[PDB]
């Protein structure tokens, strides 16, 4: 019988995971009312992440959605921007977007992402040093990627508050005429900063992507804006729940917290544990079959959607021991945060440098830093990625 | 949301 996923597996997914994942090493669920294939084992996740059988294929998932609703012309530049970008297509095509993609950083571009990070955390800190209480996510941890990216990319500083709150919004959209409307504004966008690269490139990584070739071949204006688009949302609110849900585990556990602070040599090693422990992804995207697929020894039929628990995986005690606990200490190696495979997250340095210079310069600063709630007050988001409402923090 | 449907993600 299909285990219904629901509201609860939504706000707290791990103990679902912890008696679905020694029941088999995958489970067939159903999720938003949609039957789907939940790869739960650590082994089994590798092998699937790997596996071509799993498709990235939105036009299929599509057309198979349709079916479990029982319903059944010209895509708008919303529509094409939100699916067409690395994460939507298998190879050869995928291979050839992300050899262009990664033309597109110049040696410049990567050396001032740290000075970069160091000075926008700088100047978040300063901002709300002498406050009592704040919302670390309002305050610090959405912020701080959502500059970082914008910077990077080359979206105008008079820009960047407005990108955001559009992310959160298609975030947030219930229907399609809705995302699609957020998205058309996105996209919109988008083609006006591509057109003013194309006419003046600047050092920022919009120019890099236009100028990118091989040989004649070039992202196209449609592929462009895709990209951009899927470079600017990919890290935006990861990299925030990932210092936010960090930053709990961390105070949640004040002995760490306390270690860290006094011996930065952990600070690597805390970093990679809060992707194990509580990364801001549990889930990768959706794949489709076309063929029957071999995973875990479960056999998968034909036009199946696939979903792959990178949460389930990293809480896997055959691959981590104790895997409930959150320890800084631990060999944290080897867990999915980022994926595995093809797909492997690009941004993954970049995730973790901004998370380490974060966690890092807010126990420097705020040495006395605690929760400002008691933890049956905090509220996790009705989302697919995993992430607090919001973190009060006395700062002390 | 990223491979094109609402409800977040993407
Ligand atoms: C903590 C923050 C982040 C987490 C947890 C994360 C996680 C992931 C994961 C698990 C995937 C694989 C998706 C799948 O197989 O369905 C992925 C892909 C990707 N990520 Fe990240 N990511 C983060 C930050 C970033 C950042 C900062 C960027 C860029 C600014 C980025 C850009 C990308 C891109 C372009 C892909 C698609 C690569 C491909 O399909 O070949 N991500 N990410």
């Amino acid at each position: 019988t299909p285990e219904v996923l629901g509201e609860d597996f939504i706000r707290d997914p791990y103990p679902v995971y912890a008696r679905l994942r020694e029941r088999a090493p995958v489970a067939h669920v159903v999720l938003g009312g949609a039957p789907m294939w939940l790869v739960l084992r650590h082994e089994a996740a590798r092998a699937a992440l790997t596996d071509p059988g799993l498709h990235k294929d939105p036009e299929r998932c599509a057309r198979l959605a349709a079916r479990h609703a029982g319903v059944d012309a010209e895509k708008s530049p919303g529509q094409r921007m939100l699916v067409e970008h690395m994460l939507g297509m298998d190879p050869p095509h995928h291979t050839r977007l992300r050899k262009l993609v990664a033309k597109a950083f110049t040696a410049r571009q990567i050396q001032a992402l740290r000075p970069r990070i160091e000075h926008t955390v700088g100047a978040l800190l300063d901002g709300i040093a002498g406050q009592g209480e704040v919302d670390l996510l309002k305050a610090f941890a959405f912020p701080l990627p959502l500059t970082v990216i914008s910077e990077m990319i080359g979206v105008p500083q008079a820009d960047q508050a407005a990108f955001g709150a559009w992310s959160n919004a298609l975030t947030v959209a219930v229907q399609p005429q809705e995302m699609h409307g957020i998205a058309d504004r996105m996209a919109e966008y988008l083609t006006g900063l591509i057109a003013a690269k194309r006419a003046a490139p600047d050092d920022d990584l919009i120019s890099g992507l236009i100028q990118a070739r091989d040989h004649e071949d070039r992202l196209s204006e449609n592929e462009l804006v895709s990209m951009v688009f899927q470079l600017l949302v990919a890290g935006y609110e990861t990299t925030a729940h990932l210092i936010g849900n960090g930053m709990l585990a961390l105070l949640r556990h004040p002995d760490q917290l306390a270690a860290l602070r006094a011996d930065r040599s952990l600070l690597r090693g805390a970093v990679e544990e809060i992707s194990r422990y509580d990364n801001s992804l549990h889930l990768n995207t959706l794949s489709v079959t076309s063929e029957p697929v071999r995973i875990g020894g479960v056999r998968i039929p034909a036009d199946a959607f696939v979903i792959v628990s990178l949460g389930a995986a990293n809480h896997d005690p055959e691959r981590f021991e104790d895997p409930e606990r959150f320890d800084i200490r631990r060999e944290a190696g080897g867990h999915l945060a980022f994926g595995h495979g093809i797909h492997h997250c690009m941004g993954a340095p970049l995730a973790r440098l901004q998370t380490e210079i974060a966690v890092g310069a807010l126990l420097d600063r705020f040495p006395r830093i605690e929760l400002a709630v008691a933890p049956a007050e905090l509220r996790r988001e009705m989302n697919l990625t995993r992430g607090l409402e919001s973190l009060p923090v006395r700062l002390g | 949301t990223x491979e094109g449907f609402p409800x977040g993600y993407x």
